[PDB]
């Protein structure tokens, strides 16, 4: 329950991810995943992973978020 | 707090450098026959072989391993003015590159921390440090050469800086081993200058005026200052606190004597806070803090 | 015929097998027909070369996988809502422990 304004302090994070990293090195990984989802509830400043999506091939637009099987755009 | 047992794995050389990966379930030795072997662990807890080849033509120094997130490479350096990088396709490892810019034996091979994509730097036995990069990921047989550094010295081993944070910009460091009967330092640090784009002197260690045969650096986890670990004919361990390249108030907080003759290598742990060290009476001994910050022996294991 | 009757059973290991070894080229081309798929880098939004893990202007690997944290070269497998995912084997092992996105995005994959 820090403020917002303390949980920007650039070292917070290096801190977390530190120990994110300690956690990975020892093959804890759904320890990390368990940390992952309590750290994102209470700060929500830091935004998760990214990655790839799927698009369609007659717009080039993204099918993520009227048939269910159709895309949502076309 | 220490108890050694001996380890089922049979050579038939003698070994000259052993590494481990990221996570500890691969190792790679260097034997005296020109030879590498990497070795597998189980869940049962047994280690076994997986691969075997000769390498260079002549002598091989040094095996070093990269991160996963790169796949599975491997670098030698050996006594034939070469360096040479290996990948594992599945079992047996095929060669991708070599690096024939040096023209007397390279001494040491080192992989650069994550963040900085995948490098390489060498460091040869007429007075230079040398940096490779490979701008493509998934073609390893195309690395270029970006910056040469002129020590006016006999170069014996390097170290990056493992700190990965916005506030430091990268560093390495470098020892000498000449044995000339003068008073320069052994040990200077390069620092790189986001502006000019190249590598600059920022400090030298002028109280270390004896031959050196390892430098490490230790691992940040988040601390206000870098440690620093060095090995002549004594141990000692250093500090430096950031106040053109920055300034830097170096300190000293241990010299060690309990050796009586000349170590070898100096490693640290994932953590950085115990110490381990091999001298020429062929006992490992380990190094801790205290709680008054004093740092005291823990173990001591003879081979 | 067969393919009709193999189908009703459902039992698509054989049909697909059949399709495969088929000695007539209309029948070959049964599962060839817009069975590809385009994936794109949602950092920079463009799309994603044929072969290869690593985006073309970003330099970061886009098919980092959301429990063990290596690079999925394989079989990667996808969640529609919050665009998360990662092996097909691990994803499975941790959804029948939890109920929620590992990655960490607060969303309920399965809606259960
Ligand atoms: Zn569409
Ligand atoms: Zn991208
Ligand atoms: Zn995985
Ligand atoms: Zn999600
Ligand atoms: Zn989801």
């Amino acid at each position: 329950g820090s403020p917002l304004d303390v949980l920007k302090d650039e070292r917070v994070q290096y801190w977390i991810e530190n120990y994110r990293n300690l956690l990975d090195a020892w093959r804890f990984w759904h320890k990390r995943a368990e940390f992952d989802i309590h750290r994102s509830k209470l700060d929500p400043s830091s935004k998760p992973l990214a990655q790839v999506f799927v698009s369609c091939n007659f717009c080039g637009k993204s099918i993520s978020y009227s048939k269910v099987t159709s895309c949502p755009g076309c | 707090m220490f108890v050694a047992r001996s380890i089922a794995a049979d050579h038939k050389d003698l070994i000259h450098d052993v590494s481990f990966d990221f996570h500890g379930r691969r190792m790679a030795t260097c034997s005296s026959d020109q030879s590498v072997k990497v070795w597998d662990k189980s869940e049962s807890g047994d280690w076994h072989c997986t691969a075997s080849w000769k390498t260079h033509s002549g002598s091989v120094w040094r095996v070093t391993w990269a991160h996963p997130e790169f796949g599975q490479v491997l670098a030698s350096c050996s006594f034939d003015r070469t360096a040479a990088v290996w990948e594992e396709i599945v079992s047996h490892w095929v060669k991708r590159t070599t690096l024939v810019d040096s023209r007397t034996s390279v001494t040491d091979v080192k992989f650069a921390p994550k963040h900085m994509g995948l490098m390489l730097a060498t460091c040869s036995a007429d007075g230079i440090v040398r940096i490779y990069e490979a701008p493509d990921v998934m073609n390893l047989s195309q690395w270029s050469l970006q910056h040469e550094i002129s020590c006016k010295l006999s170069c014996s081993c390097i170290s990056w800086n493992p700190s990965s944070s916005r506030a430091h910009s990268p560093m390495i460091a470098v020892g000498s081993d000449d044995s000339s009967p003068n008073a320069m330092a052994k040990v200077q640090i390069f620092e790189y200058n986001e502006n000019t784009r190249k590598y600059a002197k920022a400090e030298t260690l002028m109280t270390v005026t004896d031959p050196v045969h390892d430098i490490a650096f230790a691992p940040n986890l988040g601390r206000s200052f870098h440690i620093l670990a060095i090995a002549t004919k004594d141990v000692r361990i250093f500090t430096l606190k950031p106040v053109g390249p920055t300034k830097f108030e170096i300190h000293i907080v241990a010299q060690f004597d309990n050796h009586n003759s000349q170590v070898w290598r100096v490693s640290w742990n994932i953590t950085g806070t115990v110490l381990a060290s091999s001298g020429d009476d062929g006992c490992v001994r380990l190094w801790k803090a205290n709680y008054m910050d004093n740092w005291k022996c823990t173990g001591i294991l003879k081979g | 015929s067969y393919i009709d009757l193999l189908q009703r059973f459902r039992l698509w290991n054989v049909s697909n097998e059949v399709v495969k070894l088929s000695t007539s080229r209309a029948v070959s081309c049964l599962n060839q027909a817009s069975t590809t798929l385009h994936v794109n880098c949602s950092h920079c939004k463009r799309p994603m070369s044929s072969r290869g893990w690593v985006c073309d202007r970003c330099h970061r690997c886009a098919s980092m996988c959301a429990v063990c944290h290596h690079v999925v070269k394989g079989l990667f497998v996808w969640c529609q809502g919050c665009s998360h995912g990662g092996h097909l084997q691990h994803i499975m092992k941790w959804l029948e422990g939890s109920s929620h996105c590992p990655a960490g995005c607060g969303h309920l994959c399965e809606y259960s």
